[PDB]
């Protein structure tokens, strides 16, 4: 019922970063989760999906982002890796259904500034 | 004033009819009641009626046709063609209260004496599912018997006929990704075709797996359910496998904590 995210900032291109996203006990449990981001003025996309276990990437961001969990913890991860200047977004931190995840999700946190310049 | 979801035959592509079936389940759930990563839909005892149903707008030659489906179930209770309206019978009280509201500007309201189950449907047309083809022509075939029949042209057991192709295409698509990407290869390559016993047993078993799934020891199945593949051949025991196969389930009980 809430999704609490961190890890945001202002980085160089070619640099990483790391999201995490702490989220409640029934969310972890029965909800598929996932990264996604939007710029002023322009659409949410989706970029990573943890489903089922499942990954589900992006094509802009495929062999650059890892999406992981922690099931100990009731937490997810976003690895960012080798950040380009079309990364530049707020990013968001969603969890929904197994169909549904990859679109519309259903539940979201309050979002996080990535800076690539 | 209720939501509606338009879709038309006319130049149907998979893309066009999978995001009409994705929005019409985004209408069906808030998503707010999701186990096992399926979605429930809402409970029907607390649900005030301006929240009961969604509307489904079907077009094709370009005669129009809009559907009532029950939110608490996805499944078709009506539809209205031009100034008429034709329900099907109620099974108590609340819900035939909840059908007054349905299209409230129509001239005439008629009620078949029948039910929409697929038994009653199926004893009217006079074929039963396993036989009856499915695919993008029968739906726009469907739409215009269901147009006509207020007209005074379509007669019972093809009235009821496109009702189950309609309910099979819209409402088993809506509840089951599989039956929604079985209706993807039937668009993607022209095809019309019965449905697979595959189909026809999940569709006769959406309330026992919306049963077992929510009543599972964490996912684990009380008594396994028995399905079927293609060639009509087994049991589940989790809701493992059945998460990438059924994407509504009805609400049974609350949830555990």
């Amino acid at each position: 019922v809430q999704l609490v995210e961190t890890g945001g900032g202002s980085v160089q291109a070619g640099d990483s970063l790391t999201l995490s996203c702490a989220a409640s006990e029934r969310i972890f449990s029965h909800y598929a989760m996932g990264w996604y981001r939007q710029v002023p003025g322009k659409e949410r996309e989706p970029v990573a999906a943890l489903r089922l276990t499942e990954t589900n990437y992006a094509d802009s961001v495929e062999g650059r982002f890892t999406i992981s969990r922690d099931n100990a913890k009731n937490t997810m991860y976003l690895r960012m890796s080798s950040l380009k200047p079309e990364d530049t977004a707020v990013y968001y931190c969603a969890a929904g259904s197994y169909a549904a995840i990859l679109y519309a999700p259903s539940y979201w946190g309050q979002g996080t500034q990535v800076t690539v310049s | 004033q209720y939501p509606i979801i338009n879709f038309t035959t006319a130049g149907a592509t998979v893309q066009s009819y999978t995001n009409f079936i994705r929005a019409v389940r985004g209408r069906l759930t808030t998503g707010a009641d999701v186990r096992h990563e399926i979605p429930v839909l809402p409970n029907r005892v607390g649900l005030p009626i301006n929240q009961r149903f969604i509307l489904v707008e079907l077009s094709n030659h370009e005669l129009s046709v809009t559907l009532a489906l029950d939110v608490t179930n996805a499944y078709v209770v009506g539809y209205r063609a031009g100034n008429s309206a034709y329900f099907f019978h109620p099974d108590n009280q609340e819900d035939a209260e909840a059908i007054t509201h349905l299209f409230t500007d129509v001239q005439n309201r008629y009620t078949f004496a029948f039910g929409g189950n697929y038994d009653r449907l199926e004893q009217l047309a006079g074929n039963l599912r396993e036989n009856i083809e499915l695919g993008n022509g029968p739906l726009e075939e469907a739409i215009s018997a269901l147009y006509y029949y207020s007209t005074g042209g379509t007669q019972l057991p093809t009235l009821a006929r496109s009702f189950i192709i309609c309910i099979q295409m819209i409402s088993e698509a809506a509840r089951f990704q599989y039956i929604e990407g079985e209706m993807r290869t039937r668009i993607r390559y022209n095809r019309r075709s019965a449905p697979d016993p595959s189909v026809i047993t999940l569709e006769n078993s959406w309330g026992r797996l919306s049963t077992a799934i929510q009543e599972s020891n964490q996912g684990a199945f009380a008594s396994p359910i028995q399905l079927q593949r293609r060639n009509g051949s087994f049991s589940v025991y989790d809701v493992s496998i059945l998460i990438p196969i059924i994407a509504l389930m009805v609400y049974r009980c609350a949830p555990p904590p």
